[PDB]
C-alpha cells in the first residue's frame, strides 16, 4: 500500500549560497563550455529549462509555478525568483508574532 | 417495381469536390509587388518593436471601423489592441492634433482593448497603422 | 497589458460563482409601479382613453380623414414581388477577392465560386436572379479572369476584355440559382440534377445578343463586338489564342447544364463519393433536351 | 526517465510567445515535474474577461430552464358565471362574478402562465471565448494542472484524495479526459465513489463546471483538442449552412 | 462522480414503422427514402433506381414542361411577330 | 393532460380491435376508400395552373367542393348525386 | 399574529450531489463535437417548448397548433378563450400605439 508523504510546508528560505548553487546547476545542465554571462543565458530550450528547474526544485524544495514558468527566460529571472522569499504562517500566528500592544488581545475561535 | 438501369462511376466526383466549399479563411497568396492593386499590404514581419500591438482581423485587414449613434455622433473605433493602449492613445492624439487643430476626444476601454475617437478618421488611421506595420 | 492583467489576477481570490458581476452599463434597472415616484397614477395620466387603455388604433386622427388614406393611390410597389433583382459585384471587390485569394483567377469564376469565397450573398427567396457585374473600380482592375455573371455593363465587359479574359452573361431560373448557390444541401435531397430552364421571352433578346456577351448568342459575332468595344474605349484587343490559359478561358458550360463536368439526371451520393448515371432511353432523352 | 516535452502544433502568432506549464503524473504521490508543455497564448493566455465568464455562466444556467408554475385566471376558476347580486338597491359593493381576483378563491390577475421557456443562444464565438477566458484564468491562478495520463495505480478513491491533499488541489477537482470510452478503469472507479472529484470527457468541459470545481486537471490530448477547437473559431468563415453538413476541410 | 456518456446523434438510417398511426407521413413518403439514401449512401438499403422518376411521372413532367415552357425558336418567333406589329 | 393518439384517430383505432378487427379486409379497404365525388353543383377549373389576369403570373388553382346536404328521404331514391344546398 | 413563533427546521443543501456536480456538462456539445448535435437538443420539457421562446400569446398559439388535437375538451376550450383574450389585449388595449 502506497503511503502518502507528509504535507510539505510552503515556507521557503533563500540559501546564502543560492547564486553559487544556481551557477553550478547551470554549468551541469547547459554545459560548462560557455559559462560567460551565465545569468544572461537564455532558457529557450524546453529540455534545458526543464532540467534546470527540476534540479533547482529538488535541491531547494521550491518549484516555479505554471503562472510564472512563462516569465522564466534567463537565469537572472530564476535567480530573482529564488531570492524572493515565501512565508507560510497562518493569520492568527502572524497577528500574534506582530508586536501587539499590551492592551490588544486576539482570540481564534476557528 | 421496374426501375431504370443506372451506371455507377467514381471519376466524376472531382467536380463535386470542387463544388464543396471550405471553412477556414485562406491565407493571402504571395504577391511580387506591394501594395496590391486592390490596395492590400501584408503586415510587417517581424512586428514593430512598440509597447502596443494591433492585430489584423480574420480577413487580414486593419481593425479600424466607423460607428454612428443618434444619427449625428460619428466615431472611429480601433480594435484588437494589445500592449500599452495608453501609449497608442497618446500616439493617435499626436497624429491627429495637426489635422483637427485641437486634442482629439478619445475613450480607452482597456478591458476590451479598444480605442474610440470622436470623428471619422478611418482611412487616415488605416494608412497610419499600415505605415507603422501593424 | 494582458500580462499585467494576468499578474494582477494571480494575486487575487479564485474566480468562482460567488464573485461574478455583469459588465457595468449592460443591465438597466427594472421599473415597477411601486412607491411614491412611480405609484399612484403609475405613469398613465388622468381620466381618459390613455389611462383606461382603450384608445384608437395607430393612424386614427380622431375622425378627420387620416393622412395615410387621403393621399391618392399611385403605383410604386405594384409588382414588386415579380421584379427580378441582381446583387452588384464591383470590380474593386472582385480584385479584392482575387488578391486575398478567396476567388482564384486560374479557374472559371461563377456564382458557386463567389459564394464559396463569400464574395456575394444570393437570396433566391427574395427575388434575386444572380449578380450584375457593375463597372465600379474598372480603372484599377487588373486581373485575367473568366467571369460568368447574369448581367454585365459595357464598361465592365470592356475592362475584363482589356485585361484579357472571357465575360459571359448566363441565365438561371430560381431553382437552378438555389442549386448553384448551395449545391451541398441539394445533393442531400436525393434528387437528380435538373435541367437549366431557358430564359423567359422577355429576357431572350438580352441573352441572344453578342453586345451583351450572352450565352445564347452567335459565337461568330463576338469578335465584332469585342473590337467595337476596344475601339470605343481606346485599347487593343488581346488575342487570347496565344495565351496558355486559352482552354480555361474558353471553358463554357452547356446552357442546359448547372455544374461544370456534371450532366442533368446524375445523382451524387456524397457518402460513397460516387455518381450514378441513368441509362434509360426515355430519361436520357428527357435530360438531354 | 525522459522528460515529456509538448510543443504547440498550431501556429502561434509572431508577436506572442507560448505559455509554459508543468506536466505531472498520477502514478505516484511525488511524481510531479514529468515534463514541460507549451500552451497557445490565444487560448491559455488571452485577456481575462470576467464579464464574458458571467455571460456564459448565466447562459448555461438559464437557456435550458423551463418554468412549470401556472395559476388559474378568473376565466378558468370553477364557477362564477352568474352575477352574485343585483347591480343597484342592495347597498353593497357591485360585483359581476364570485371568481374575480378581488374575491376569496378567485382567479389571479397577473400570475404565472407556465410552462415558460427562457431559451436564448449566445454567439458561438462568445461561447468559445468564454472557455478561453476560463482556461486562461485557471492557468493564471494556478488552479490548472496538466497530466500525461489519468491512470492510477489502484482504484481506491482514498489514494486520489490523499494525492490531492498532498499536492494541494483544494476541495474540488475536475478531471478531463479526451474520450469517454477510453477512460482508464482505475480513475473511473476512483471518481465514481467520490463527490468533489468529478471526471468528465473533453466534450463536456464548461465554464460552470470549471468555476464550480476549484482545480482543473487536463491531459495533453485534451489540451490539443481544446486548442484546435477553440482556435478554429478565430479563422473560420461565416457559415453558409450548418457545419454538420459536409465541407471541404471540416471536420479536420 | 462520473459523467454520463455524451449525447450522440442517432447513427444509421431510421425507418419508422408505417403501421403505427402516430408515424408522420413525411417519415413514410418516398422523399424520405431518397433523403436517407443521399445522407447514408448504400447502407440505407434503398434501390438507387427509384430515385429517378417513374414513366408516369416523366410523362407528367414532360407535359407540364411543354405546356408552361416554350422553346427558344417559339419565343424568338413570338418576339419577332410582336416587334413587327409594334412597328 | 394530453391524449396519446389524437381525437380524429380514435375511430381508426376502434376499427382495428374488437369485432371490427375480424371484418374482412376487402370491406375494410372499401371503408377506408375516400374517393372524391364527381362534381355536380360546381364547375371545376379543369387545370392545375392558371394565369391570373391581374398580374399575368402562373398560380396554382384548386377546386374546393361545395358542401351538400342529403336529406334522409334521398336514401330511398336515386338522386344522381344531387342534394340540398 | 401572522408570524411564526418557532424557528423553521434548518435547511441543508447538498451542494455536491450528482445533479449539481454534473450541471452544465455537455453544454458545448456542438462546439466540442463537430456540431453533430445542437445544445438546444438537450432541453427536456413540453414538445412545443424546446429551443423556442415567446410571449404568452405565442406560447398558446404554438401549443394549440402542435398538440391541440391531443388536448382535453375543457383544456382546449380554455386555451381558445385565452387566445381570444390575449389577442384582444395585445391588439386593442395598451398605452403605446
Ligand atoms: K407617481
Ligand atoms: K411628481
Ligand atoms: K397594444
Ligand atoms: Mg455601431
Ligand atoms: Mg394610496
Ligand atoms: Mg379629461
Ligand atoms: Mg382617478
Ligand atoms: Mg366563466
Ligand atoms: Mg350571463
Ligand atoms: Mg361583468
Ligand atoms: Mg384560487
Amino acid at each position: 500500500i502506497l503511503v502518502c508523504p507528509p504535507l510539505r510546508s510552503r515556507a521557503y528560505t533563500p540559501p546564502e549560497d543560492l547564486q553559487s548553487r544556481l551557477e553550478s546547476y547551470v554549468k551541469e545542465v547547459f554545459g560548462s563550455s560557455l559559462p560567460s554571462n551565465w545569468q544572461d543565458i537564455s532558457l529557450e530550450d524546453s529540455r534545458l529549462k526543464f532540467n534546470l528547474l527540476a534540479h533547482l526544485a529538488d535541491d531547494l524544495g521550491h518549484v516555479v509555478p505554471n503562472s510564472r514558468l512563462h516569465q522564466m527566460c534567463r537565469v537572472r529571472d530564476v535567480l530573482d525568483f529564488y531570492n524572493v522569499p515565501i512565508q507560510d504562517r497562518s493569520k492568527f500566528d502572524e497577528l500574534s508574532a506582530s508586536n501587539l500592544p499590551p492592551n490588544l488581545k486576539i482570540t481564534w475561535s476557528y | 417495381p421496374d426501375y431504370p438501369r443506372f451506371v455507377e462511376s467514381v471519376d466524376e466526383y472531382q467536380f463535386v469536390e470542387r463544388l464543396l466549399p471550405a471553412t477556414r479563411i485562406p491565407d493571402p497568396p504571395k504577391h511580387e509587388h506591394y501594395p496590391t492593386p486592390s490596395g492590400w499590404q501584408p503586415p510587417r514581419d517581424p512586428p514593430p518593436n512598440l509597447p502596443y500591438f494591433v492585430r489584423r482581423s480574420r480577413m487580414h485587414n486593419i481593425p479600424v471601423y466607423k460607428d454612428i449613434t443618434h444619427g449625428n455622433r460619428q466615431m472611429t473605433v480601433i480594435r484588437k489592441v494589445e500592449g500599452d493602449i495608453w501609449a497608442l492613445q497618446k500616439d493617435v492624439e499626436d497624429f491627429l492634433s495637426p489635422l483637427l487643430g485641437k486634442t482629439p476626444v478619445t475613450q480607452v476601454n482597456e478591458v476590451t482593448g479598444t480605442l474610440r475617437i470622436k470623428g471619422y478618421f478611418d482611412q487616415e488611421l488605416k494608412a497610419w497603422l499600415l505605415e507603422k506595420g501593424f | 497589458g494582458g500580462a499585467r492583467a494576468l499578474d494582477l489576477l494571480r494575486g487575487l481570490p479564485r474566480v468562482s460563482l460567488a464573485n461574478l458581476k455583469p459588465n457595468p452599463g449592460s443591465k438597466k434597472p427594472e421599473r415597477r409601479p411601486r412607491g411614491r415616484r412611480r405609484g399612484r397614477k403609475c405613469g398613465r395620466g388622468h381620466k381618459g382613453e390613455r389611462q383606461r387603455g382603450t384608445r384608437p388604433r395607430l393612424g386614427f386622427e380622431g375622425g378627420q380623414t387620416p393622412f395615410y388614406i387621403r393621399i391618392p393611390k399611385y403605383g410604386f410597389n405594384e409588382g414588386h414581388s415579380f421584379r427580378r433583382q441582381y446583387k452588384p459585384l464591383s470590380l474593386n471587390r472582385l480584385q479584392y477577392l482575387i488578391d486575398l485569394g478567396r476567388v482564384d483567377p486560374s479557374q472559371p469564376i461563377d456564382l458557386t465560386q463567389l459564394v464559396n469565397g463569400r464574395g456575394v450573398t444570393i437570396q433566391p427567396l427574395k427575388r434575386d436572379y444572380g449578380v450584375q457585374l457593375v463597372e465600379e473600380g474598372a480603372d484599377t482592375f487588373t486581373a485575367k479572369v473568366n467571369i460568368e455573371v447574369q448581367l454585365a455593363s459595357e464598361l465592365a465587359i470592356a475592362a475584363i476584355e482589356k485585361n484579357g479574359g472571357v465575360v459571359t452573361t448566363a441565365f438561371y431560373d430560381p431553382r437552378s440559382l438555389d442549386i448553384v448557390c448551395k449545391p451541398v444541401p441539394f445533393f442531400l435531397r436525393g434528387q437528380p440534377i435538373p435541367k437549366r430552364m431557358l430564359p423567359p421571352e422577355e429576357l431572350v433578346p438580352y441573352y441572344t445578343d453578342a453586345k451583351n456577351r450572352g450565352y445564347l448568342a452567335d459565337p461568330a459575332k463576338f469578335p465584332e463586338a469585342r473590337l467595337e468595344l476596344a475601339r470605343k474605349y481606346g485599347y487593343i484587343l488581346p488575342d487570347i489564342t496565344k495565351d496558355e490559359l486559352f482552354k480555361m478561358l474558353c471553358t463554357r458550360k452547356d446552357p442546359r447544364q448547372i455544374f461544370f463536368g456534371l450532366a442533368p439526371g446524375w445523382v451524387v451520393n456524397m457518402a460513397d463519393k460516387k455518381i450514378l448515371k441513368p441509362t434509360d432511353e426515355n430519361l436520357l432523352k428527357y435530360y438531354t433536351s | 526517465p525522459e522528460p515529456v516535452l509538448r510543443k504547440v502544433e498550431l501556429p502561434v502568432p509572431t508577436h506572442r510567445r507560448p505559455v509554459q506549464a508543468w506536466v505531472e503524473s498520477l502514478r505516484g504521490f511525488e511524481q510531479e515535474r514529468v515534463g514541460l508543455a507549451d500552451l497557445h497564448p490565444d487560448v491559455f493566455a488571452t485577456a481575462p474577461r470576467l464579464d464574458i465568464l458571467h455571460q456564459v455562466a448565466m447562459w448555461q444556467k438559464n437557456f435550458k430552464r423551463i418554468s412549470y408554475a401556472k395559476t388559474k385566471t378568473r376565466a378558468e376558476v370553477r364557477g362564477g358565471g352568474r352575477k352574485p347580486w343585483p347591480q343597484k338597491g342592495t347597498g353593497r359593493a357591485r360585483h359581476g362574478s364570485i371568481r374575480s381576483p378581488l374575491w376569496r378563491g378567485g382567479g389571479v390577475a397577473h400570475g404565472p402562465r407556465g410552462p415558460t421557456s427562457y431559451y436564448y443562444m449566445l454567439p458561438m464565438k462568445v461561447r468559445a471565448l468564454g472557455l478561453k477566458v476560463a482556461l486562461t484564468v485557471k492557468l493564471a491562478q494556478d488552479d490548472l494542472h496538466i497530466m500525461d495520463s489519468l491512470e492510477l495505480p489502484t482504484g481506491d478513491p482514498q489514494y486520489l484524495t490523499e494525492l490531492a491533499h498532498y499536492r494541494r488541489w483544494g476541495d474540488s477537482v475536475l478531471l478531463v479526459d479526451l474520450t469517454h470510452e477510453e477512460m482508464p478503469q482505475s480513475i473511473v472507479e476512483a471518481t465514481s465513489r467520490l463527490k468533489t472529484f468529478n471526471l468528465i470527457p473533453a466534450v463536456g468541459l464548461n465554464v460552470h463546471s470549471m468555476l464550480k470545481h476549484q482545480t482543473l486537471v487536463l491531459t495533453l490530448p485534451t489540451v490539443a483538442f481544446l486548442e484546435d477547437k477553440l482556435l478554429w473559431q478565430d479563422s473560420r468563415y461565416r457559415p453558409l449552412y450548418p457545419f454538420s453538413l459536409p465541407y471541404s476541410d471540416f471536420p479536420r | 462522480y462520473r459523467a454520463r456518456p455524451p449525447p450522440r446523434r442517432r447513427p444509421g438510417p431510421r425507418w419508422p414503422d408505417p403501421e403505427d398511426l402516430l408515424t408522420p407521413r413525411w417519415q413514410l413518403g418516398p422523399r424520405y427514402a431518397a433523403k436517407q439514401f443521399a445522407r447514408y449512401g448504400a447502407a440505407s438499403g434503398v434501390v438507387p433506381g427509384s430515385l429517378w422518376p417513374s414513366p408516369e411521372q416523366l410523362r407528367e413532367l414532360e407535359a407540364e414542361e411543354r405546356e408552361w415552357y416554350p422553346s427558344l425558336a417559339t419565343m424568338q418567333e413570338s418576339l419577332r411577330v410582336k416587334q413587327l406589329a409594334e412597328e | 393532460p394530453l391524449h396519446k393518439y389524437p381525437v380524429w384517430l380514435w375511430k381508426r383505432l376502434q376499427l382495428r380491435e374488437g369485432i371490427c378487427s375480424r371484418l374482412p379486409g376487402h370491406y375494410l379497404r372499401s371503408l377506408e376508400e375516400e374517393r372524391t365525388p364527381t362534381p355536380v353543383h360546381y364547375r371545376p377549373h379543369g387545370a392545375k395552373f392558371k394565369i391570373n389576369p391581374k398580374n399575368g403570373q402562373r398560380e396554382r388553382v384548386e377546386d374546393v367542393p361545395i358542401p351538400i346536404y342529403f336529406p334522409p328521404e334521398s336514401q330511398r331514391g336515386l338522386w344522381g348525386g344531387e342534394g340540398w344546398i | 399574529i401572522g408570524i411564526r413563533l418557532t424557528l423553521p427546521p434548518p435547511k441543508v443543501v447538498d451542494r455536491w450531489n450528482e445533479k449539481r456536480a454534473m450541471f452544465g456538462v455537455y453544454d458545448n456539445i456542438g462546439i466540442l463535437g463537430n456540431f453533430e448535435k445542437h445544445p438546444k437538443e438537450l432541453i427536456r420539457g413540453p414538445i412545443w417548448l424546446r429551443g423556442w421562446k415567446g410571449n404568452e400569446l405565442q406560447r398558446c398559439i404554438r401549443k394549440r397548433k402542435m398538440v391541440g388535437s391531443r388536448m382535453f375538451a375543457d383544456d382546449l376550450h380554455n386555451l381558445n378563450k385565452r387566445i381570444r383574450y390575449l389577442y384582444k389585449h395585445f391588439n386593442r388595449h395598451g398605452k403605446f400605439r
